[PDB]
């Protein structure tokens, strides 16, 4: 399985919240927050 | 706060035999009136009986808004009462049959039976799939109860709602299936610690028990009129709210009524008949009479009661004059029920009635001037005087109101029958009817 | 319609051959002798001359001269592509030392630099909040978006056409009654234009940033009078 | 940027500038002269009960009326007791004139002034972090997720507001605002609690030489603490809620904002939509977290409604949350405006007229205008002579109250122009030949229009 | 009508229109319980399918009349309890996902004429509009009335339709003003005009 | 058909000889008023030969002495080929535009703009089509077509096929193309290939093949009055106004520019002017205001000819507080002729209650159609022909196959004339709600 | 007023525009905004088109009918060359008056305004 290329996840539970992001989406523009930019 | 009628509080009759008691429930005397609007009641609870057009009518005062509204309290809250002033009918947005229409309309409840399904649960988990630089939207919740978990697929109208809820693991809330609303109630542990900015600390709540999904009914009421303003537009439903919904075309309402007979036979709406209180109704013209004569005869109309002060008077936009200004086509139409002046025994009551409603410590000697006064000036201003007499009396931090009190109130306002002798003292000063005036010493 | 009227300068706005006027008129009239082009404003930008107040409404001699010449649709979707900065301005410029700071060139927009709403919706208890939103909670609870529809139009019909035999017609045809820039407006980007949004090395704006339709008043029957039987109907219409 | 005026910031003057209260003892008692009022004694201590009875809260729906000659006071006594009041308490005036809207049937535009007589308080905390965002940072999660380049445990923000820095450890899913707010560092921010999102404002201005040219403005740093937690207090009319509810404001499709981009009309609000909205703000009345301000709705020339106002009237005055409504009427015995058979006092209906509590304002003797005309002088700042004073009041008895107050400005300069500061009888006798009152002028029209066919009035 | 079981938009990249890109078809697959159609849909019934929030493994009308869609729901292949909305799960449409059905309606000449003067029925821009803007009653020209009597001759002479001439009751005829009866003499003489009761 | 019987139905004409205008004392469903149809006659050469601009004629009488009828017998005998504007003073009252609008609008839709326009067209039975779609469609296609004289085979241009595919054309369709334009229309289904229409019901109707040439250079024949070019011309999708009804006050210069337009084309030949007329029926109903307008408004060389009907003695002008004869000012009175109709004679009443009998389905014995003619004369011609109706009703509920005098009889009992109406009235009348709104509902 | 001989792109935006008539041919520099409205119309090779190059306005006539037979039958109207030069200059006096400047002044015009196809508000 692979995640969907356009997608982010966010997920929270009783050990608090992260943010997931496929990367195809590291090293563009949305990866930037990340830290993960072009 | 205290208004003209807050101490009526029914119509104060006896339910079994209808008899008027001399005082219940704030109203005092009119018993005639009273007894033959317990019998009006009946007539709407039943509901059997179509447009029946009561009027009554007497000088001012004497209680014909407060036996109207007596009967709104004893109707209760299930039932439609609406309360029109005539004036309200002549508009801009609509011509005064389509107002009239409305108003009839709107006095039709149609109480809808649903059965909904509700979940509630804590939330384990939560996860939400966002596209870059788009609508696209997924997610999943994990909810439990002591009993049961499962993971529900959440659509983007439910992440849009979890979000603006910000629903977090932890969280009890409830989802009700059918209108999609999401509602938070407390937290089964602790606002967790690493992140800063996460809100204010909730209730506390132990876990939901049993099952995730229960069915439970619910039951709305909607006028006839709220359904003719959802059904004449594909968009726009703010219009039920905002007025601002031109003249509805006919056709869609005989549809409705089509609908709604079928629905009432289908068992899905009891249809609920109200009432239309029309106030003060001599101010409608002979186009709404000629109107109405008609619109009662709909076994959707509402029973309609109406007020009138009016002698011999002229019909608006009329030539000539006609009994409680109502022409007599109409009043063919209509039985009428008579109030009456008021013996000092009554004033008294009822200035009791309101000095008590009003909070207000008269003395003996003060509700006697008070119902002197009465007598000579009118129930509405002695009953100003008690307010006015309150606040003097305790500007000399005065425990009770004494006929010091009064008089002085009686000193510093005027009642209308001596303003109009100091209108008629001071003719040159006051501006006439053709303009003249002196401003001369 | 002949294409005499329809197409060959019976229309008195549409420029060719046999109707002279409309090009001139249409370049003098909207251009040359128009007072909201950027040359006519600045003219004017000063003393007591008719656009001196240009400078604190919070927009551009070019904004001025878009909104005078777009129409209220364009408009609204121009308007689509903007932020209520002058609400954000009234929760953080706040304490007296922030003296209610507010861009000189934006000091004529009172009423949106102050109001109530954008606080409102900002406090932790939205008691003001929910006193604004009451007729919509209202409408909701009732059900009358999940109510059936107890009446539709008993007839629906197509907009009437022209029916002219030139191909300049259906060309406008096209043009107006099935409008690109309208339909695009309501029902948003396409999906490359999501992809190439999301993947570039830098953001990139489109031309609606979301689809500008409206959300439908009822949530089952939406923007259509279609209707579908259901079991409710099946069980009570046999006795 | 804006060239500030430095040397002058003085009021100007109008006709009740010099009416400063109703002048009571604490007694209620009327003094003869104070807070700018000579006389009206009885007047003022019945508009001092009628303070109270606004003050007090208790009641809804009372009328008022204050009858009287033209120049009697009636418009002072309703100024002074909006100041008595003061600004918290709403205070709505309005002509009887102003009902007659175009777009709204004319009840419509009387409901839209009483229930913008009705005030509401609430109190609410407002809780948002601020500053120009210093820094922006992830943390990498300990357990990452399968499949994905990146998992995000948190996201740091510095926030440096004017009084200090601090590193707000936010939850990630912010990354969403950042993205389509398109935050930068030196980007000033609020990031609001009852969301966890963030707005941005602007760049600041510390960044303004970043380039030679870029294409936003910048905003200052906020000179507030970086945590802004405190109560805040919101005072509305309950005209705002139904505006607020019949013309919802904030929407983002196509239809909401071609409306808010055309001509914005007023519409025949419902009364199921009051009603509501009654029913809600009396909810949060009972929690305690708002507070009801009943104010006053003053209608000048009352006399200018029509039988279908009054009619209104009373339902509007019999439902529980209503203002005090004050009337003033000059109109001696008048047709009633939309019955034109039917003459009553004040022109006011005799139905209507039993509801209202009435005060008479009386006319002036000789030394209550002499002491108007010393009061309104100080207020214009204008300084006379005894004999002008004199003068002055003459005119004030002779013709008018009005009249003679009205020269003192005239005189004012007439005098000046003559080198002289005090204003003396040969100012006065000019003033009054340059600006004739009413009756002279009267007099004229009846002299020369004695014929028409030229050089005589239109008649 | 059907199951959609795949769903596929082909795009347009327009130059210098401004509005960017437009989407030039949407191809879509059709099931029922007898077969199964694939359709390359105009960008105006890709709208419709738009406006109605269409997801594979929906089950979709599509009136070729109007080119109005209709989501009829989930089918019944997915039905499960785990999904937070109240979806309407319904079986697979029966017969063939094409058919043709015959339906007999009564209608006014008003109704056609009010269809008529604000147009709703397309996927057009005009009717798309005219379902957004408040309703409002026009002075529907005598030109449109002359227009629907040919419309309505036509469906006659075709056999599909029957005239049903019927009565206008003017009840309060007084009330009537001489306007009206003026305009009356017009009216009565019009070759369909009801029979009126006062 | 659709169009049923009305009051009017059996006028076909004005009834004139062509050669002289001498009125015919019957025909073409008129009878008598021989002065005032030679009159009408007269002003119809007006009208044809449209060099005369502006005339305002006016029809005075009493009620149901035939001025509509002769106003009908005019539109009957210019027929289709001319501008006819059918207005109702009343209609002037628009809350939509202003009575002065609303008289503009009414004289522009009466002048005509004639306008001759050719198109090739290609008409047959389509024998095939096959269409290439790679596979995003439309990429190549041929269709055959055939006539019983010819047929073709045609290579198709990708905007042809997809023309083609939206209209579904099948083999067996009869279809028309509008080369010029390439709309395609379905004209009908060929019987020949029956068959294959598989999913057409029962009630499905089936054409024969054309006839001829495949390709015809067809000429059409355009009127757009002056006020739909005006309606054009006022916005973006303007002409959806000349049926909705929503236009504004559409500005005068607008109509400027439009009168130096059709100006331009008459000069250029390219259009012809054909001036109608305008029929104002009740034009007593119009005000002081209307009038003032219209002096002026027949003052244009793009003014049609005007008729006028009504029925009012020395009357009050709406609009004042005085009286003048038709209620007309004679300010407008002036510009204006008169054409007089009188009351008919027993013998015209005789004749015109015939045509009535045999236009509507009414088989009249003889002694009832004396009894209906004596009734015309004691009650009016209008009360007698309703009685026709309601006699043929009467009749065949006792199944009787002529109307006989019992039949009229009947119907005379049931229904009361005018007169018979007013005395009830007058008997009836502390009954009835009088002018003083006062009644007695007692016994 | 000519046949489209060629619409060659010239900038990074600019093209000159060849047109033909019967009686020479000649190129045209195209400022960005009215090869965009040339685009706006539906101008290919071998369409008729007219220009007035001084107030920005252009047509399509139609497609010259030396393409008619690119197909058998096509949606399209064929029209001849035009038989004149391909450059016309006319002097026209215009009027106008302060009313249309009003009106042009007040509100978007004509083309401008495709949304007051709704009517109502
Ligand atoms: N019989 C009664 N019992 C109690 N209160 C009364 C009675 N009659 C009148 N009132 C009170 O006195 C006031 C005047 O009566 P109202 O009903 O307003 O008279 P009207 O018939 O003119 O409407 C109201 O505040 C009402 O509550
Ligand atoms: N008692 C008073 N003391 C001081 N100034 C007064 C007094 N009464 C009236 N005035 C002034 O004289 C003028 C007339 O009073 P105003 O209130 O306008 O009369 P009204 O409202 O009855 O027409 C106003 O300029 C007012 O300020
Ligand atoms: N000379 C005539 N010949 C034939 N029919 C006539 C004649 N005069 C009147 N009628 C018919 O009698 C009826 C009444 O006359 P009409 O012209 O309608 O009345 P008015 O003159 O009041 O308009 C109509 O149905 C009309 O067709």
């Amino acid at each position: 399985k692979r995640p969907d290329p356009m997608m982010i996840r966010w997920v929270n539970n009783k050990m608090g919240s992260v943010v997931a992001v496929p990367e195809e989406l590291l090293g563009t523009h949305a990866g930037v927050v990340f830290g993960a930019g072009p | 706060l205290i208004a003209a009628h807050s101490h009526i509080r029914g119509l104060g009759v006896d339910a079994d035999t209808l008899e008027p008691r001399p005082s219940s429930q704030g109203l005092v005397g009119q018993e005639k009136a009273r007894k033959a609007a317990a019998v009006v009641l009946e007539m709407i609870k039943q509901g059997k009986i179509a447009g029946r057009a009561v009027l009554i009518a007497g000088p001012p005062s004497t209680g014909k808004t407060a036996i109207a509204m007596g009967m709104a309290q004893s109707l209760g809250q299930d039932v439609p009462f609406t309360t029109l002033a005539a004036s309200e009918i002549f508009s801009l947005e609509m011509s005064k049959t389509e107002a009239l229409t409305q108003a009839f309309r709107k006095s039709i409840g149609v109480r809808i039976k649903e059965e909904s399904e509700i979940m509630e649960g804590e939330v384990v988990e939560i996860q939400i799939d966002r596209s870059v630089t788009g609508g696209a939207k997924q997610g999943k919740l994990t909810i439990k109860t002591t009993d049961m978990e499962a993971i529900y697929d959440m659509g983007s109208k439910m992440i849009d709602a979890m979000t603006k809820e910000r629903v977090m693991a932890g969280d009890i809330i409830s989802i009700d299936k059918s209108s999609g609303k999401i509602t938070k109630l407390g937290r089964s542990y602790a606002r967790s610690r690493d992140y800063d900015a996460m809100g204010v600390d909730t209730k506390f709540l132990q876990c939901p028990e049993g099952e995730l999904q229960k069915r439970k009914e619910v039951v709305h009421t909607v006028s006839l009129h709220e359904i003719d303003v959802i059904n004449s537009r594909t968009q726009g439903f703010l219009a039920l709210f905002s007025g601002d919904t031109g003249e509805i075309r006919s056709e869609i309402r005989d549809q409705i009524n089509t609908k709604v007979a079928e629905w009432k036979e289908e068992g899905k709406a009891e249809i609920v008949p109200g009432v239309l209180f029309i106030d003060e109704v001599h101010m409608l013209d002979i186009e709404c009479f000629s109107y109405i004569n008609r619109a009662l005869e709909s076994d959707l109309a509402p029973i309609v009661i109406m007020a009138s002060n009016r002698g011999v008077s002229r019909i608006r936009g009329t030539d000539y004059k006609s009994p409680h200004g109502l022409p007599l086509d109409f009043l063919d139409r209509v039985v009428i029920i008579n109030t009456h002046p008021y013996t000092p025994d009554e004033l008294r009551q009822i200035l009791s009635i309101r000095a008590q409603e009003e909070e207000v410590d008269l003395t003996p000697d003060a509700l006697a001037l008070l119902t002197k006064i009465g007598q000579e000036a009118g129930l509405r201003y002695a009953s100003n005087l008690i307010t006015t007499s309150q606040l003097i009396a305790a500007k000399r931090r005065a425990k009770q109101v004494g006929v010091e009190d009064v008089q002085r109130s009686f000193k510093l306002f005027y009642d209308p029958a001596r303003s109009v002798r100091f209108v008629q003292e001071s003719e040159k000063r006051l501006i006439g009817n053709d303009g003249v005036v002196d401003f001369s010493y | 319609l002949p294409r005499l009227i329809w197409c060959d300068g019976g229309r008195l706005d549409k420029p060719g051959p046999g109707n002279l006027v409309a090009g001139f008129r249409s370049k003098y009239l909207n251009h040359m002798m128009n007072i909201w082009t950027p040359e006519n404003i600045r003219s004017s930008l000063e003393g007591i001359e008719n656009f001196t107040w240009l400078r604190f409404v919070d927009t551009s001699l070019q904004e001025a001269y878009r909104a005078s010449h777009t129409d209220v649709f364009a408009r609204a979707v121009d308007l689509a592509s903007k932020q209520n900065r002058l609400g954000h301005m009234q929760i953080v410029y706040d304490e007296p030392e922030d003296k209610k700071w507010t861009p000189v060139h934006a000091l004529f927009q009172i009423c949106e630099r102050e109001n109530p709403k954008a606080v409102a919706e900002i406090t932790t208890e939205g008691v003001l909040r929910d006193l604004m939103n009451i007729a919509r909670v209202k409408y909701r609870e009732l059900g009358l978006c999940r109510l059936e529809k107890a009446a539709r139009p008993r007839a629906s019909a197509p907009p009437i056409e022209v029916v002219c035999d030139s191909r300049s017609a259906v060309i406008e045809r096209e043009n107006i009654m099935f409008h690109p820039a309208m339909r695009k407006a309501l029902f948003g980007p396409t999906p490359s234009e999501i992809k190439e949004a999301s993947f570039g090395p830098r953001p990139v704006t489109l031309y609606p940033p979301r689809a500008l339709l409206p959300a439908p008043d009822h949530d089952k029957q939406r923007f259509t009078n279609i209707t579908v039987p259901s079991m409710a109907r099946f069980v009570t219409d046999s006795g | 940027i804006s060239e500030v005026r430095g040397n002058t910031r003085d009021h100007r003057t109008a006709a009740h500038t010099h009416i400063k209260g109703l002048g009571l003892n604490s007694s209620g008692i009327a003094e003869k002269q104070a807070a700018g009022f000579v006389g009206q004694c009885a007047a003022r201590e019945a508009c001092g009960v009628v303070v109270d009875l606004i003050k007090a809260h208790k009641m809804a729906g009372r009328g008022v009326l204050l009858a009287g000659g033209p120049g009697t006071g009636k418009t002072a006594l309703a100024l002074a007791i909006s100041q008595e009041l003061g600004t918290k308490i709403p205070f709505c005036p309005i002509t009887g004139s102003e009902i007659y809207s175009t777009e709204v049937k004319k009840t419509e535009v009387l409901m839209e002034n009483f229930r913008r007589a009705i005030g509401l308080r609430v109190r609410e905390t407002k809780d948002v972090y601020e500053g120009e965002v210093t820094e922006m940072t992830p943390e990498e999660a300990e357990n990452p997720l399968g499949g994905y380049g990146k998992t995000i445990s948190t996201l740091l923000i510095g926030l440096k507001s004017a009084r200090g820095q601090k590193k707000l450890r936010l939850d990630p899913s912010i990354y969403e605002a950042i993205q389509k707010e398109r935050v930068q560092v030196g980007d000033v921010i609020y990031i609001e609690t009852n969301t966890g999102a963030c707005k941005r404002v602007g760049r600041s201005d510390a960044y303004a030489t970043e380039f030679d040219l870029e294409a936003e403005e910048y905003v200052p740093i906020p000179k507030g603490e970086v945590h802004k937690k405190k109560e805040i207090v919101q005072d509305v009319t309950l005209h705002d809620l139904d505006v607020a509810n019949a013309r919802p404001q904030g929407g983002q499709d196509i239809i909401s904002m071609m409306g808010q981009l055309m001509k914005p009309k007023m519409t025949e609000i419902t009364d199921k939509l009051r009603m509501e909205i009654n029913k809600v703000v009396q909810k949060y009345i009972n929690q305690g977290v708002a507070e009801l301000i009943p104010g006053v709705l003053f209608i000048d020339e009352a006399h200018m409604l029509d039988i279908e106002c009054f009619t209104y009237l009373n339902k509007a005055l019999e439902s529980p949350i209503a203002p005090i409504v004050v009337l003033a009427s000059n109109r001696g015995i008048a047709t009633i405006r939309g019955a034109d058979d039917l003459k009553a006092a004040h022109g006011i209906p005799p139905d209507f007229l039993q509801r209202l509590l009435i005060i008479p304002t009386h006319p002036y003797e000789p030394d209550e205008i002499r002491r108007i005309v010393r009061i309104r002088a100080q207020t214009e700042g204008v300084q006379l002579t005894d004999a002008a004073v004199d003068r002055v009041a003459e005119h004030g008895v002779r013709i008018s109250l009005r009249y003679c107050l009205q020269l003192l400005a005239p005189a004012s300069i007439l005098a000046r122009v003559n080198g002289r500061t005090q204003v003396d009888v040969q100012d006065i006798a000019e003033a009054e030949e340059l600006f004739l009152d009413a009756r002279r002028s009267a007099n004229i029209l009846t002299s020369t229009g004695e014929s028409g066919g030229l050089h005589g009035f239109i008649s």
